[PDB]
């Protein structure tokens, strides 16, 4: 039993897979799983400021982690914190502070 | 190698367990030590912009 929405920007190939593949498959408003292909001004929004993202019940998933379960051998491997989708206004220091060398660390 | 979010494979786990997955991990990655310390930042204002305002006053 796996539960799935898709915002708005998401390739209709992913939706496809989710559809095809996984555990019983379903796409509710509020769902289990959270897929995304931006944090910018889609409907990801509506997640990221929810009471359920402020209080720890939302992560949102980046959708090509069904991309990446497509191209694995079914569904093994693949986890799914490499996907984590932060909102978009964090993004821009997160590669910074991941990228940075040791004997910078700005912060 | 233990920690959680990189051996995030077991079935069950989903958009509302995963949260708390990392925050009960002992040992957590430097990727995954950024972004939950950018989101718990990025929630702490959304509270904060709720107490705060600028209209809202605090009365009994
Ligand atoms: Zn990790």
């Amino acid at each position: 039993g796996q539960r799935g929405w898709f915002c708005g920007s998401v390739s209709q190939d992913l939706r496809q897979f989710w559809v095809a593949e996984g555990g019983t498959i379903s796409d509710p408003r509020a769902a289990d799983f959270l897929f995304s292909c931006d944090a910018s001004h889609p409907d990801t929004l509506r997640i990221y400021q929810s009471l359920d993202y402020i209080e720890d019940n939302a992560t949102v998933f980046h959708a090509y982690y069904l991309s990446a379960v497509a191209n694995a051998k079914i569904k093994n491997s693949v986890a799914l914190g490499h996907f984590i989708l932060p909102p978009a206004c964090l993004q821009k220091e997160i590669r910074r502070k991941i990228g940075s060398f040791i004997w910078e660390q700005d912060q | 190698y233990r920690c959680s979010g990189c051996i995030a494979v077991e079935k069950s786990l989903n958009s509302r367990n995963f949260s708390k997955l990392l925050h009960s991990c002992p040992y957590q990655c430097d990727r995954h030590k950024v972004i939950v310390e950018a989101e718990d930042r990025y929630k702490s204002e959304l509270r904060k912009s709720l107490i705060c305002n600028k209209k809202i006053l605090l009365t009994p």
